[PDB]
């Protein structure tokens, strides 16, 4: 089976500069069988290239590929504001016909720090037998961030989800929520609750919490 | 310019069978090197190729999944249709019905091929668990006099089935910094997410903070308060 | 599958020759057969085909000099060379064409040994056997070399031995090289420690057995 | 007329390594071409067909793969038993068009080491009929590799000398070198001094190595 | 001029030949070029004539039986002899007609080396070596002759050495004369004094090629 | 059809003087005559073109003259390299009638000499096989001309003997003979007493050297 | 170039004889190419024989030719008092055609020895400034004569002239004149004048002089 | 019969050309096989062959003459023209003009060729010194009474120039023995012969004895008076 490799996994520019794409092959397959489509926010895939040099229909210019073997590139001259979503390498050599695991264009700006918010559970949802607690971390950039939480200041593992928002339309900048759900043997079985953030803006992690009975 | 559109039920259940129709218009299961392909995406995973059947009844499927695949289709009801026996939960993804054409030029050189357009796409998942209306539970700004003048707000939806509930903030008067992350599966292959809007702690207690949530599968319209709870 | 290979030997250039490929376990008749040759030092060469109706296909090297026939009978592939010319000194192999287990279509899954055929006007005779001895000096690090140099003879192969096969340490023969007169030579050496140069006594044996040279020449330092 | 090329020439490898040989074509060949392994002093045997076939037999460590005008066979564990030469054949052209390739070499790689350099004259029973063979003997140098050049009181003696090489020993995987001058006897007897100079990886400095006619 | 000549041997009556020349510093389609035989120990012969416009002549003697031609692409000329009979047996040359600087027109200037064609069943085999000693007498004017009758042979040439040419002076080897029965025979004598008759063993060597005979045999007196 | 003889067959002559040898043909042939000399064991060479014309690189020594029915080759200075076989050959008839002349033989004089005569037995090595070979051996005698007689018991052997000549040796200018008789077993062993007759120009008179089976 | 040699130089036959003539040629030609020729006392030669055996047209039967290789020769059977002449051998073989040096046919007779006579120069040649006196040998047979000239018997070589007639028509004698031609510094520088004669016909050579002052 | 006639300049300077016509008659140089000879006869030596011509204009001369002889035909007018360039003085002689045929017979068997009816000749010398009259010295019996009546008397024509000088004793009453000697060349390239008479001496003073010599190139016609001269 042909695997083809996208690089880079994740890549940030701001628009004006050159944006490139690579896609390596296990295998070495003809030129013209090697094809890039573009997937917008929560849209279906268009074709961007085929034959990995001829331009599809409508596409602009600012579109180009070129192609040798088992090394395949997506070049990108001007890349306006409309122009960031996520790029897929796809080859037509052999059944079955795969994609790449795809590349995610970024908006690219200054680096900013989270805010950092804690929400209790409501008397509803002490009532439910099951009470979960949600720490939020907002406006920040890049998308790396880190969250640990704590109950009475011991590290939690395996009981919490995570949910991360896409790009704004407006500030570009990222949002997150990590819920803690525990039952009422465990939320009252404790005191402190703490989410201690690790960001790429803080120079420092931030070990922010609450205490159920105070308030 | 052509269309394609996929319908069928988006609520399969476990070790089930499920029936996909694409009806496409602009063109016809008739023209050589024609061609309506299905392919699949997993929720935050990469495409995945599926079927490909041809204007000559030639079809072609995935070998890891050939075993429980079948394709077949109807040029007269321009139809398309893929049935997938055998269901496991990993299996939920969107599915999409593509036109796949090759481009020769006069001397049959093959100058490539692709899939040009997609359909929109159908959110086809499988799992156990029927219908259930969300549970909400509003999620208090913290005690804080200014922090110059910044906060948050919002409530949590969670222990709801099927996708997806929509989240409006005061009716659309309260649209600014409303962030609905996307949903989570739970453990029990249940749904969860949160709604919150960023707010001045200056317009704390006069300015209304509702959530109308909705949930047509459940037919949950629940219009939830949300207001500051001190200490 | 066996394909045992007959028929080799030397000729005159304009001569000709006829090769053997007799077959087991499978049918000469009922198979593609090919006959492709190497020449000695250079890379595999296709020369013929037959098919199993009887089609024939050549190089074009060998075009109408060269034809290749089966015997049913007997289960046996042929080769006839004819007008045989200097450029068609090689080593033969019939190959059955399209078999294997997979189906390797167009590969060559079953090989014969081959044989060899020489074509040159050489006119067999001897070879002369001279001693090389090394720097008459003490130790110099305690590495010496002695050889024997087998000269002017045709055609291969010859044995070379030392004291008749009591030394077999440190002997490297050389193979042999065509000379531009269409005769052979090589040298024969082995290094010995200069202590031993004078305690042991030495004897270059080379028995060129189409030619029926047996000759055994002493090894031992000179005198400057 | 599908010119066939292989690359390398010859390489050197390890035993355990993996290790992979390239074919060329002069235009694509779609999957026409198969892997041949042949042993010295033996026949060639059919190791991969269809450029991705593995035939029936072959230990997998052998595999294959490409497409049109280029082609790869790569060996993941290189047993001791492995160093042969390879081939690759194409079956596109023509029923008389099966070309094979130049051929691969795969030889085991050790640390370099300096030749014992010796010079031969013409002895005196070889001369006594106008027939003087001159040697210049390279004795255990790795790698293969290596630089003879003739030396006749300054004068550079060329276009007549035979090299004699012996592929790698199993005991120590070294090589031997034998370089050979044949002349007349008035095409050596004016001349007055006779040296071989002699290059290599593992020498620092070429060596020369003289003789005297006169003296011995 | 050089005019190299090839092909010669032997061959059972009733058998074909073909016999070479490659000319050089000449071409040999633009001159009239003859085949001229000799038989041993007889006067030249003509044979056959081609001309530079390709017009062939022959002596009575080979019609039909002998053809001449030429390749111009390696300036070759070419006999072919069919129904080889016993007379044929000869040294055949290639000539140059009508040349040389004063324009010698009918005369061969150029001559080539000639190649020796034989043209018998004597079925090759080995000569028999039979000693011969002289008078048992004491001086007798001090001279004696010891000899190495070589018998029964084909074809020529062989080798007659004294004492593996340790004896050169005095010896005198006869040429072979052609037996009714088709083989050949010699003898070679050599005259020794009687004084050293004892006190020096001799010893005759033949060798003939063809049928490879190595045989050394002793030469001395007898008791009569 | 055009006969072509020769005058003398051979004839013995000095180094420096003056020789001639005549060449004469059935019928007139104007002067187309060629004259080519050939040494023992190589190739004719041209020497006079159209009876009378000297070739080029031919020493001026060699001459020719006469037209019609009769020619000559005159030689002035006979050198020590002179020495060879003359052939004339004509070039009148048709061209399928290229006859060659005889030949002339050119040989060295000396003072004459009288040859040893020795006597050779059938030894009893080759005897055992029924296959005798008797020997009359006649060592340095000049001239060339000798004869030789086989005598048994007073009787005459005629008609099986053969002949082996050695030309003139370039030491002592002299001849060699050897006359063998080859019989049957029982064609030698009932007979008794052998006998070879010699004459010779340089013997008085003939010599016979007689040998009895039974003594040895 | 053919050289033809005749024999004998010279040659005397009474009539009635056989007469036979020579010539040899240094090459071989055929015998059709030689011709006789006879040419008489101050005559031109006419021809005799052609074809070394042809005799021509009006030439008495008593001439004849035998030619052989390169051996030819004339045979004359009656020779007539009118058949005393030279005779050439000549040649058409090869260019340039050449004749013999001629054999002169003598009338044969007994041996007579020659008168010899002495005539001094007269006044008018002791006038010119060079005297010659003429010394005269008549009526001898054969041809072969020799003279000796001596001033003050002092022998003179080298300024001396000789003069012979031919055979006269009716005697066969010979006659012939010498001259010596001297100055006077020489003339009247000495005394005696003398010829001595060696002659066939005499046994002993005669010495006969004259002196000037004397007469 | 034919006859033959040449004439020219008999008397040629050194280093020049001369040009001789011989005039035939009786045959004519159109007939085959017929040619016209030039000889030379040098005085007292062999004959020499100088040049040939033939009916077809074909010429052949002497190769060693042949770089300076030119030989021409004229057949209206039957003569043929020799001319000889680059005289020396060894080339006196006497030159013929012969006629030259061959003798086929109804096969062409070629028996023999010939050189018949020669010119009656012209004797042509190379000199420089020009005419001369002769001197005449006469030559006077010696002082004898008798001897047998056997004396002989004569007279010396020395010194002229060119051949010849006829002598002629006492007008033709005195022919008995008057031998007149072959001219002899002078060392000088000249002329000088003596004309003797044999006499007996029993008529010396009786007798008289006159020689009339006569030079036509110098008209010399002189009577010369021989007489007894005693001591």
């Amino acid at each position: 089976e042909i695997v083809l490799t996208q690089s880079p996994g994740t890549l940030s520019l701001s628009p004006g500069e050159r944006a490139t794409l690579s896609c390596r092959a296990s295998q070495s397959f003809d030129s013209r069988y090697l094809g890039w489509y573009q997937q917008k926010s929560g849209q279906a895939p268009r074709l961007l290239i085929y034959g990995a040099s001829s331009r599809a229909t409508g596409i602009p210019d600012r579109f180009s590929g070129s192609g040798s073997g088992t090394d395949f590139t997506l070049t990108i001259s001007r890349l306006e504001p409309e122009d960031f979503a996520v790029y897929y390498c796809q080859q037509f050599g052999d059944s079955p016909f795969t994609f790449g695991q795809g590349t995610k264009l970024e908006i690219k700006r200054t680096v900013a720090a989270p805010s950092v918010f804690i929400f209790p559970p409501s008397d509803e949802q002490l009532k439910s037998g099951t009470a979960s607690v949600v720490c939020l971390l907002n406006n920040f950039y890049p998308r790396e961030a880190k969250v640990q939480w704590k109950v009475d200041n011991a590290l939690q593992s395996g009981n919490s989800q995570e949910s991360v928002t896409e790009q704004d339309s407006k500030d570009s900048t990222y949002s997150l929520s990590s819920t803690l759900t525990l039952s009422k043997a465990d939320y009252e079985k404790h005191k402190v609750y703490a989410c201690e953030v690790t960001h790429q803006g803080l120079s420092s992690p931030v070990t922010k919490s609450f205490n159920r009975g105070e308030c | 310019q052509i269309t394609l559109k996929e319908s069928g039920p988006t609520l399969v259940k476990p070790t089930q069978t499920l029936t996909l129709t694409c009806t496409f218009s602009g063109f016809s299961l008739s023209t050589s090197g024609v061609g309506v392909a299905w392919i699949r995406q997993p929720p935050g995973k990469a495409l995945e190729w599926l079927a490909l059947i041809y204007w000559d009844n030639d079809k072609r499927s995935s070998p890891s999944l050939n075993n429980r695949l079948t394709i077949t289709k109807d040029t007269s009801k321009n139809q398309v249709v893929l049935t997938m026996t055998n269901m496991d939960p990993e299996d939920t993804a969107t599915y999409y019905c593509a036109h796949f054409f090759s481009h020769y030029d006069s001397s049959n050189y093959y100058y490539g091929s692709w899939f040009d357009p997609w359909g929109q796409g159908t959110l086809v998942t499988v799992s156990s668990a029927s219908t259930k209306g969300p549970s909400v539970f509003p999620l208090a700004p913290s005690s804080k006099s200014t922090s110059g003048g910044t906060a948050a707000l919002g409530c949590l939806v969670k222990d709801y089935f099927p996708e997806p509930v929509t989240v409006s903030w005061n009716s659309g008067a309260l649209t600014s910094g409303v962030h609905t992350f996307p949903a989570v599966l739970q453990s029990s292959g249940l749904y969860s997410l949160s709604s919150v809007v960023t707010v001045p702690s200056s317009s704390l207690g006069t300015q209304t903070y509702i959530c109308n949530v909705n949930h047509k599968p459940s037919n949950t319209k629940v219009d939830k308060r949300v207001e500051p709870k001190s200490c | 599958v066996q394909l045992v290979e007959s028929g080799g030997g030397l000729v005159q250039p304009g001569g000709s020759l006829r090769l053997s490929c007799a077959a087991s376990e499978i049918t000469v008749s009922s198979n593609y057969m090919n006959w492709v040759r190497q020449a000695p030092g250079k890379g595999l060469e296709w020369v013929s085909v037959v098919y199993p109706g009887g089609s024939t296909f050549y190089t074009d090297s060998v075009k109408g000099r060269f034809t290749i026939s089966r015997d049913n009978s007997k289960n046996t592939l042929y080769l006839q060379m004819n007008s045989l010319r200097a450029e068609d000194t090689a080593v033969y192999y019939c190959a059955r064409e399209s078999g294997g287990f997979p189906l390797a279509e167009g590969a060559f899954d079953i090989w014969g040994q081959g044989t060899m055929v020489t074509v040159s006007s050489a006119s067999t005779k001897g070879p002369s056997v001279f001693p090389l001895a090394p720097s008459s000096k003490s130790t110099s690090g305690g590495t010496a070399a002695l050889g024997c140099l087998v000269k002017d003879y045709f055609p291969e192969p010859v044995t070379v031995s030392w004291n008749s096969g009591a030394l077999t340490s440190g002997v490297h023969t050389f193979p042999a090289v065509l000379q531009s007169s269409g005769l052979y030579s090589l040298s024969s050496v082995v290094t010995v420690p200069s202590s031993s140069l004078g305690t042991q006594t030495y004897i270059c044996n080379v028995n060129h057995k189409p030619s029926n040279t047996k000759v055994d020449k002493r090894v031992e330092p000179k005198s400057c």
